[PDB]
Parts: C-alpha cells; structure tokens; sequence
C-alpha cells in the first residue's frame, strides 16, 4: 500500500500569466453533459455561470431548457416540472446520498465541484486517474472493484468511463482519449475556480501597480531618513 | 533640469494646486493604465480568450 | 516618559544637513554591497550551521521513511 | 477499517494500532473501546443503544 | 481512432530503465508465478516503472493536441 | 594553561562585537536599580565619554555601519572603570538584606 | 498655542503617535508591531464583510461558503484575503516574537505577560475560525482539539460534553464558534492597546541593548513612511498569495463537506499550530501531552524569570546567539513533524525533538549566560 504521486504535465494554463482555454471550457461541459451526468453531481454551479464563459446567453438558455426541474406549488399545489432558463443549477442525477450508493456497487461518487482543488494535487491527479486504468498483478479485486494506480487503496468502484462510447463533440474536434479526457479536465479546473481568469488579470495589475510604485516609496523613505543617515557628530567638552 | 523648474512652479507651490493636480493625474493614470493592461494581458494570450472566439462565433 | 527629560548630556555637537540638497542614495553600489558582503560575513557562521543539519534530518528521515515504506521480500 | 501492521483498527490521529478487536498497542491512547448495550434478537437482527 | 496516448506511450518506453524495471517486474512476477501463494505483490515495481514512462510521457505529451 | 584561558577571553573578545563598534567593556552593561545608581556614582569626565562612546554606537547602528579597523579599542586598552563603583552598590545592597534578615 | 497638544484626544494622539521618543538605530525586525496592527485591522474588515455575507447552519454553511465564492461580487477575493491574511498575520506574529525574545525585550514583563494573553487569544481565534467553513479537515480538528481540552481529569468531561453543546459537534458547536470569532478580535484590539500602553510606559528597547536615553528621536515624519513601508510590503506579499497561489497554504481535505463518518488518513491541522501539535503526540501519555502544551507557552511566560545574564541583548553573547538558531531550527523541525503522519522514525524524531526544544529553552541558554557572565570577570 503505497502512494504513487501523479506526474508534472506542461498545462495550457501551467504559465503564471496563463488562462484556461475556453473553447476546451466549452467541449469539456460537452463531455460532462454526455457522458459524467448520471452518476456524478456538480450541484453548486448553475447554467447563468455559463452565459460568458463558453456559451452565449441563448445557447445556455437552450441547454438549461432541455432539463426538467420539478418547481414546487401552484394555485391547487402538488408540484409541476418546468424547463426552467437561469436560476437552476445542475440536476442531482441521484437524490439521496446513499439512494446513489445503493444504485452503484457500493461507494458514492463525490461531486465534481472541489475534486480538482481537494485531492493533494491539482487536475493532474484527475487525468492520470481518468486515464491509467492497466492489468492488476496478482491483487484481490472483491467482484466489482478495478484497478487503478494513482487512488489510495488502489479499487475504485468507478467503470472507466472515458474512451468507452465515444461522445462525438459537436465541432468536429476528433474524439481521441487524451483529447477528451483533457477537456473534461479543464472543465473541471474552471468548476473549481469559476474567478481563475480575472484574478490572474488582477494579479498582472498588481504585478505593474507594486512594480510602478514601490520603488517610489523606497525612495521617499530614504529621503526622509537621509538626513539621519549623514548626520556627525563632535566631542566638545572644555 | 529646467523641465522641473516650471513644474515646481506651477503645480507643487500651492497644495491645493498639488491636490487638484494628483487627482488629474489619478483620472488620467487610472484610464491610461487600465487601458494599457487590458492590451497587455490581450497581448500574452491571444489565441485563448472568449473574445476573439466569441466574435469569431 | 515625555521629550525633554531624558538625560543631562554636555560637551556634543551635531551637524545634519538638508534632505533636499543632499542626494538620496549616497554611491548606492560602492558601500551599499560591501556593506552587505560584510554583513553577511559576520553572520551565517552562527545562521548556517543550524539550517544545514535541520536540512540533512529532512532528507535522511523522507529517505528511510519511504525505504522502510517497502520492504521487498522474495518467494 | 483494517488499516497500519497489525492488521486491525488503527487511529490515523497518532498513530494507535489497534488489534481485530479493538485494543490498544501502540500509542497514547490508555484506554480500549467501548463496548456498548447490545440485545441479540432471533430475526438476525441485535437492538443496539 | 488510434489516441497519440498509445503513439507516445509505447514509444517513450522504447529502451530505458524503464525496460530494466519491467524486466524486474518479470522477474519478481516469475517468482511469485513459481510459488504457491506468498505474499509478494510485485506492484512496487510497477509503481515506479509507470511512474517512469508517466514522467517521460509527461514531458511529451500536450504537444501533438 | 594560563594563555589558553588569556585565548579563549580574548577570542570571545573579539568575536564580541561591540568592539568594532568603539565601545568598552562597561558600555553595555544591563540597567536594574543598582546599575542605575552605579551610574549615578559616576565622575564627570568619565560619564561624558560613556555618553559619547554611546551616541557614537547608535549612530554607526543606525546606518549600522562598522567603523575602520584601526579605531577599534582593543583587550587590554580598555579601562574597566566601572568595577569598583558597581561593587560597593552589590555589597550595599547585600548589607541591606543581610541586615534585615 | 497647539491644538496637537490641548484638545484631549490630541493629547493621545501627540504622545503616541508624533512626539514619542523613540530611539534611533531600529532594524526591519521593529515593523512587525504596525505589520500585526494593520493585518488585524485587514482580518477584521474583511472578516466583516465575510460575516455580512454568512448564514451559520450545518445544513448550508459549505453551501453558503461556496455562494459567498462563486456568486457574490468580489467574495472570492475577500474570503481569500481573510484566510491568507491569517496566515500572514502568525507569521508577523512569530516575528514579532523572536524579536522579543532574541533582542533581550522580555526584561519588560507587564507587556510580555499582555502579550503572552494575546498569544493565546489568537490562538483560539484562529481555531475557531479554521472551525467555521464547516469542512471535514474543520470538523475533525475540532473534535480532537476539544477532546484535548477533554483530557482534564474530573472537569474535563462534563466541560467537553458543554462546548460541544451536547454529545457531538452539531449547530449548536457552529454557532457557538460563530459567535466567540466575532467577539474574539476586538478583546484581542484592546489587549493590543493596553498592550501599547504598558510599552510606551517602560520604553523601547533599541537592537543593542543599551539604553538609548541620549539619542531619541520623534515618531513622525520618520517611523510613519517606514511602516508605510513595511505595510507597503505586507500588502505586496498578502496580494501576491491572494492573486497567485492560494494553493500554497489551504488543506485540500477540508473541501469536502463534513461527513461525520470519514476520517481521512491526512489528519493535520494548518501549520501554524503544527510547531505545538507535534509536542503532543510526542509524548505517548495524554495528559503529559497537554499539560506539556501548556507548559511549553507558560516556559514563554516564564522566561524572565530565568535571565541570569548581564548584558540584556544576544547580539554580544554569541554563544546564546547559535543557541537561538538551534532553537530556531528545532522548532521549524517541530513544525515538519506536525505536518507528516505517525511511524517509527517520525516518533523518534519527535520525541527527541520535542526533548530538545525544552532542554534549549529551559537550560541551555541559561548555562551560557553563565558562562559568558564568568567568562568576563562578572
Ligand atoms: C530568520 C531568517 C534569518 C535572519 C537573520 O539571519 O538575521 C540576522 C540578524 C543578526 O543579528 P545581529 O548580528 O545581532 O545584528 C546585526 C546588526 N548590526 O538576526 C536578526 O535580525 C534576528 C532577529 C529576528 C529573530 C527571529 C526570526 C524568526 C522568527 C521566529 C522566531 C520564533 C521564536 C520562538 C517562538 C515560539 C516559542
Ligand atoms: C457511473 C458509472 C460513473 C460515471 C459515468 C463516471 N463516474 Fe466517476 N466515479 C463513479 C464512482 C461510483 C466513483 C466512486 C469510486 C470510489 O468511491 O472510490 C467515481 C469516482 C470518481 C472520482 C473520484 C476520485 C477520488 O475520489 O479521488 C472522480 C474524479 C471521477 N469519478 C470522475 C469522473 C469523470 C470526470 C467522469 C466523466 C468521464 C466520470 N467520473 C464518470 C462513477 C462514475
Ligand atoms: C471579528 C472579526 C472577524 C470576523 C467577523 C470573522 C469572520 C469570519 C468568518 C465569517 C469566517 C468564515 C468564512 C470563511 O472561512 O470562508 C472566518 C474564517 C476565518 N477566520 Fe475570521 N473573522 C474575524 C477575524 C479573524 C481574525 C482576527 C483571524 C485571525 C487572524 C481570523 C481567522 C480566520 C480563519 C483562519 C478563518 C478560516 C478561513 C478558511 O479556512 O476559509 N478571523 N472569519
Ligand atoms: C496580538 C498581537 C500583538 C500585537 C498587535 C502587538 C503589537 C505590538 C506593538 C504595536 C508593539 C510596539 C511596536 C514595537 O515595539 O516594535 C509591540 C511591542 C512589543 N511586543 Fe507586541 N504585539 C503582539 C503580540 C505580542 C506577543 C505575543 C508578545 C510576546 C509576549 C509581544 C511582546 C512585545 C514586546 C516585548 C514588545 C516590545 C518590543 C520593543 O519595543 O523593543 N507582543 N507589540
């Protein structure tokens, strides 16, 4: 029982100054809303989030149109499904915790929200998981469990999902493996941190602001302890 | 050096005049500065941002 | 404590000249950085000595901490 | 669940192996579990409280 | 549809310590095949041999995307 | 034997310091009461140099500058003045509790 | 005549802030009081701001978190400003202590007793804050630090079961927290000014030692634009880790949300309590264990009672001056064997870590003061 650190890979966002790419933004919602939206949940981002990242407004609009929502009451007050065009988040595939449990073979599966931020490494982690599916040598594999190097306890409940019915991206980008699994994982950077582009933004501002005006007060500094700095002394007594 | 002399003379005499010009030149820093950062941070991308490509789409 | 009796101090003189007629940095690379070579000088016998050990304990308590972490046996 | 050298428990707080029932070995825990009021029942089933 | 995955996978582990370690891995994966039952994993070797080629896949792998 | 002893004191006095700095060795002694009224015992001429010797050390700490080596008062120049003064505070104070108990 | 001097807040004012008499030889290392002023100003805006955007409830406290985050205009950076501006302000804090401790400042003792209550104070700010965004990381932290606070014998058990509010940490143990990390920082501002006040009765103490009677200048215009810039330099530092790596500090377990049956492996706290968590599992005994932590900052309370020395500072006492960087390396020594799991080598390690620390700070550097005090014909 070890830990198998995942590799250092050169990012498109790698770069300090460096932004995700959001036409890869755009096919990895492709990915998420294909293939990972029936076991996997992503309840703390909404469609609105959407309308200027990768989508213009009406297209979000008609993907958040496709998706019933089960609103509440009306005037007689059972309750209704509804289309729904903004203010609905993304539609927990599983209600309950352990009604998703009990669906899958044991183990819920974690939400997609925090993964690439709360796993002791960034998306690195996510595609070498999402990737390194191999040959167990001489293990136990308890009748459901695969094998898979870089998780803790190496049996992961988790089919691997990724090359398996090819999702057919709507621009014609070719459905590759390590293309597809790169989109769903700076999809999955973005859910992670939906304020990445403008803080970089505000960290080169900062950058020009503490690089413009911090060697004026140094100077000032220096001009008001210049007198102290040449100041000299004499002995009198008689 | 003489560049200076009128400039002491003319804007850092007063200190009302000195306040009025470093809000003049707040105004006018802030607009400069934000428009030259906007270019800058244009400039060391440019293929990834959702604008080139939106009005490409 | 206020600003005037502090101590009874006779017999000195201090010249201090202007801040204005006076440059700011006074030849700032010709006493600046040997100033700081000296400084340094006469300090990292009594910094380093520490830091060096502290550095030789990390490396040496990863390295048996992952050799005792496998154990290899052979059947 | 079936975690450290021992093969039993184990406390990932500081470091307590315990043993496959419970009891502590290795650690600066002083005590063992608590074993709690439990009531066996014919139907494979024990009211625990 | 072949991934470059494969393409630079199977070329990145051409001739390497890469190669030694799987040879090791054969042999402890021989030595257990010539044992009833032990407890030896053979799965150290496959760390560090994966995470061999995954460094040098690593280094080469987000350019042909 | 007795030079080690005179290397080893005069080692630790120059890897000190507060020589460099145009100080004596009772230029930085630790003020409680009795220092205090050691330094109230003082002559004249003395306490001017010790205020001089100490106006110089801050402002060559305030551009923390080192002066030049051939200004540093060295062992065995330096006048241990302060000793005797600071001695009869000690065993005035001493009297004083030795006395009351 | 002056306003500065007869209006009677003026008064204040003038003798605090411009007409002081300070002295005149001050190092980088006597910003560090403006520097934890202006960061504890900082946490309390920000942590304003936070508090008007937070709804305290176990069923939609991560979720209001993660609202403040996402949704809010700016609450990203202000939620980040809060939690790196924390950890800046204990680092400004263990500066500001080594520099108490190492110039000899500590022969001041009403303000080194003001200050060892501060320490204590943000001590339990900071947990209690770790505490409240409700994670897994926050929710196991609490629980074993509070069955610390269990391992009192006789008083221990029942106090425990009363600040959990009941029998497990549930709402009642958030909002709890909630409400003594509000009122927390401002008793910690007006121990700072009495802190202030006992300081400016004795006097500053100058990086030599001597007394620095015969060469005071005033506060202002020279000590001001040199805060300005040493706050100058915080806020670079506090802006750079807000805007570039907020991945270097925060604990990526504590984002899961608090599913009280988990316990993942990786069970540290943040780090900067991980120089004192160490001297606990250090001992294998549970009440040696916390009684050594408390011992460990009543051995900072006790410190001048141990000053046998005779020149107040350690910038002429060499020997006490490697002593002080040996302290140093064993505590940053303490602070990596907090942040790492619990086996065999790490055990001894720690034991003879923590064996170390009290054996530097109890004995070692009395014994040189010492021998330096008999070594110069004192
Ligand atoms: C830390 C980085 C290293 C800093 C360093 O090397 O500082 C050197 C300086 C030398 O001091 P000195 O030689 O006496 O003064 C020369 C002035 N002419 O020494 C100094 O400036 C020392 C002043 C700062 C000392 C503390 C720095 C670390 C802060 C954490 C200390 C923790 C103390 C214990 C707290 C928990 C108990
Ligand atoms: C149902 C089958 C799916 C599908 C279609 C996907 N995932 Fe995966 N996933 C599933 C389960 C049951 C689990 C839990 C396994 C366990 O408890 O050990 C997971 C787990 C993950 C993880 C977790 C890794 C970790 O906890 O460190 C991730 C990151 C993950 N799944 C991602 C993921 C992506 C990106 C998918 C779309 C391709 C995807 N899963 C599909 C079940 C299922
Ligand atoms: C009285 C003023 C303060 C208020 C109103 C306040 C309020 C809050 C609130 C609401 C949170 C939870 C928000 C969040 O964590 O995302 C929080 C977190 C926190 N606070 Fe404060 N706080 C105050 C002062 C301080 C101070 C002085 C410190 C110590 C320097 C501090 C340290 C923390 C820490 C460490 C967290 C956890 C941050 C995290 O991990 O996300 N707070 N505070
Ligand atoms: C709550 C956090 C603290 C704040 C805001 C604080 C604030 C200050 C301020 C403003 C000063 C005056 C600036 C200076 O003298 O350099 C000061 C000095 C001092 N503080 Fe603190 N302090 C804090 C914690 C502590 C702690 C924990 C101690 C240790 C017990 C301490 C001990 C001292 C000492 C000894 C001085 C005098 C230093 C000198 O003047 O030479 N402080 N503090």
């Amino acid at each position: 029982d070890l830990e198998l650190h995942p590799p250092s890979y050169p990012w498109s966002h790698r770069g300090l100054l460096s932004s995700l790419d959001h036409t890869s933004i755009r096919r990895g919602f492709q990915v998420y809303k294909q293939v990972c939206s029936s076991c996997h949940s992503m309840d703390y981002v909404a469609y609105r989030h959407l309308v200027g990242v990768c989508y213009t407004e009406d297209e979000a609009k008609a993907l958040a149109e496709e998706v019933e929502v089960q609103d509440g009451p009306n005037e007689d007050g059972e309750m209704f499904m509804r289309p729904g065009k903004l203010s609905d988040y993304f539609p927990k595939p599983y209600p309950n915790p352990e009604a998703a449990r009990a669906a899958n073979n044991g183990a819920l599966p974690p939400d997609l929200s925090y993964i690439v931020r709360a796993r002791h490494g960034g998306e690195d982690y996510v595609f070498s998981l999402l990737t390194g599916y191999c040959e167990p040598p001489r293990v136990s594999l308890r009748e459901g469990l695969y094998f898979n190097p870089y998780f803790p306890g190496q049996a992961i409940g988790m089919a691997p999902p990724i090359y398996n019915e090819v999702l057919e991206f709507d621009d014609g980008t070719p459905a590759t493996m390590s293309q597809v699994a790169k989109d769903v994982c700076t999809f999955l950077r973005w859910a992670a941190e939906p304020e990445h582009d403008h803080r970089k933004r505000m960290g080169l501002k900062m950058l020009l602001m503490m690089g413009l005006l911090l060697p004026l007060v140094y100077a000032m500094k220096r001009h008001k302890w210049s007198v102290l700095k040449s100041r000299k002394l004499a002995y009198r007594p008689p | 050096p003489t560049l200076t002399a009128r400039l002491y003379s003319l804007l850092f005499r007063r200190t009302s005049t000195f306040a009025l010009t470093i809000v003049v030149g707040a105004l006018f820093f802030e607009r400069a500065f934000d428009q030259g950062a906007d270019a800058i941070y244009e400039h060391i991308n440019e293929g990834k941002l959702w604008k080139h490509i939106k009005h490409k789409y | 404590r206020q600003f005037g009796h502090l101590t009874r101090v006779r017999h000195v003189i201090t010249y201090s000249l202007s801040p204005f007629e006076q440059r700011a940095f006074p030849h700032y690379f010709s006493k600046g950085i040997p100033n700081v070579l000296r400084r340094t000088r006469a300090c990292i016998l009594r910094v380093a000595p520490p830091f060096v050990v502290f550095y030789l304990v990390y490396t040496w308590g990863t390295q048996e901490f992952e050799k005792s972490k496998r154990k290899n046996p052979a059947a | 669940a079936n975690a450290g050298d021992f093969g039993g428990y184990y406390c990932p707080c500081h470091g307590s192996h315990y043993d496959a029932s419970g009891r502590i070995r290795k650690g600066p825990a002083p005590l063992n579990l608590e074993v709690p009021s439990y009531e066996f029942t014919s139907d494979d089933m024990v009211i625990v409280g | 549809l072949v991934d470059p995955l494969t393409t630079v996978r199977e070329q990145c582990e051409q001739l390497e310590k890469c190669v030694k370690a799987r040879e090791r891995l054969e042999l402890c994966d021989e030595r257990v095949s010539s044992r009833s039952q032990t407890e030896e994993d053979c799965t150290e070797e496959l760390f560090d041999f994966l995470h061999a080629r995954d460094h040098c896949v690593a280094h080469k792998l987000f350019n042909s995307l | 034997s007795s030079k080690w002893l005179e290397g080893i004191r005069k080692w630790y006095y120059n890897a000190a310091g507060f020589n460099k700095l145009g100080l004596m060795r009772d230029d930085t002694i630790h003020e409680n009461d009795d220092v205090k009224e050691a330094i109230r015992r003082l002559p004249e001429n003395l306490y001017n140099d010790r205020v001089f010797r100490i106006k110089r050390a801050l402002d060559l700490s305030m551009r923390q500058q080192i002066l030049p080596k051939e200004q540093w008062t060295k062992y065995e120049e330096d006048k241990f003045y302060l000793e005797p003064y600071l001695k009869e505070v000690i065993r005035e104070r001493k009297e004083r509790e030795e006395w009351t108990k | 005549i002056n306003i500065r001097k007869t209006h009677p807040l003026m008064k204040i004012v003038n003798n605090a802030f411009i007409d002081l008499p300070a002295p005149s030889n001050i190092s980088s290392w006597w910003n560090f009081g403006s520097l934890l002023g202006i960061c504890l100003i900082l946490q309390i805006l920000t942590g304003l701001f936070l508090a008007m955007h937070y709804t305290p409830d176990t069923t939609t406290a991560f979720s209001s978190v993660t609202h403040i985050c996402r949704d809010v205009n700016y609450g990203w950076i202000i939620r980040y400003m809060h939690a790196n501006g924390a950890s800046m302000f204990f680092i400004c804090l263990f500066m500001h202590v080594g520099r108490g401790l190492y110039y000899g400042s500590y022969t001041f003792l009403e303000t080194w007793n003001i200050g060892v209550i501060l320490l204590f104070a943000t001590m339990a700010t900071a947990f209690m804050g770790y505490v409240l965004p409700w994670g897994q990381m926050s929710f196991w932290g609490a629980t074993v630090i509070t069955n610390l606070l269990s391992a009192i014998p006789y008083i221990g058990t029942n106090l425990v079961e009363w600040i959990w509010g009941g029998f497990s940490v549930d709402k009642a143990t958030l909002t709890r927290f909630f409400a003594f990390h509000f009122i927390f920082p401002f008793i910690i501002a007006a121990l700072a000014m009495v802190h202030l006040l006992f300081l400016h009765e004795t006097g500053s103490n100058n990086p030599t030692g001597i007394p620095s009677d015969t060469d005071k200048i005033p506060f202002h215009p020279y000590y001001t634009i040199k805060d300005i810039l040493g706050a100058i330099l915080l806020i670079l530092i506090l802006m750079l880790l807000v805007l570039f790596t907020p991945d270097l500090l925060g604990d990526p377990d504590n984002y899961t949300p608090a599913n009280p049956l988990n316990t993942p492996p990786h069970i540290k706290p943040e780090w900067y309590f991980l120089f004192a968590y160490a001297i606990l599992r250090s001992i294998p005994n549970k009440l040696g264990g916390v009684l050594a932590l408390v011992l460990s900052i009543l051995v900072l309370v006790i410190m001048p009672l141990l000053h046998t020395s005779k020149q107040r500072s350690m910038m002429f006492r060499p020997i006490s001056q490697c002593m002080f960087w040996i302290l140093v390396a064993d505590l940053l020594t303490l602070t990596w064997i907090g942040g790492q799991p619990v086996e065999h080598p790490y055990i001894i390690i720690g034991q003879l870590a923590s064996i170390m620390y009290f054996l530097i700070i109890l004995v070692m550097m009395p014994v040189a003061s010492i021998i330096e005090n008999n070594l110069l014909k004192w």
